[PDB]
């Protein structure tokens, strides 16, 4: 009458991590940096638009001027 | 002035069907305190390692909480075991 049963115990193995809290303390940071980064850029570039849509104005009036006085100029010459 | 401490603890038994449950549910209704927490037999096992004593660790929770809060102007714990 040797015949002896048992039971189970179970145990968890870690769950996927204490490797996602140091790089990614880094990853955050560097993202940030990288946020404000774009938001200077855009900034930048939102300023050099305006500046070269005011060139285009006064670049179109020395132009028209520039043309009409040659005109005027050989029309009074002949 | 006595100087004396509680007690805190009762057993209970004798053979089937003579009125054990019912001094226990009796008692607990008679007394002006939390709502007893009453164990249906073996509920504390678990498969995992560590979990029962955690079971058993879980139910004496609130009475530290209070007794380390409010000191002798505590109220009353009851916990019953069944079977
Ligand atoms: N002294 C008593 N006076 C009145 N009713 C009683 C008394 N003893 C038992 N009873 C009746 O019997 C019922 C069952 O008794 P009880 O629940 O106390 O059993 P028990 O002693 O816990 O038995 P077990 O060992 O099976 O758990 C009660 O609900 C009640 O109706």
């Amino acid at each position: 009458d040797m015949r002896n049963e048992l039971e189970e115990m179970q145990r968890r193995a870690d769950q996927l991590a204490d490797e996602s809290l140091e790089s990614t303390r880094r990853m955050l940071q560097l993202v940030e940096e990288s946020k404000d980064a774009g938001i200077r850029t855009l900034v930048m570039l939102d300023e050099q638009g305006e500046q070269l849509e005011r060139i285009e104005e006064g670049m179109d009036q020395i132009n028209k001027d520039m043309k009409e006085a040659e005109k005027n100029l050989t029309d009074l010459g002949k | 002035q006595m100087g004396c401490k509680h007690v805190k603890g009762i057993l209970l038994y004798g053979p089937p069907g003579c009125g054990k449950t019912l001094l226990a549910r009796q008692i607990g209704k008679m007394l002006n305190a939390r709502e007893p927490k009453v164990v249906n037999g073996p509920e504390i096992l678990n498969k995992y390692v560590g979990e029962s004593e955690a079971n058993i660790r879980k139910l004496f929770a609130d009475a530290e909480e209070e007794q380390r809060r409010l000191g002798a102007n505590s109220g009353l714990h009851i916990i019953i075991f069944d079977e």
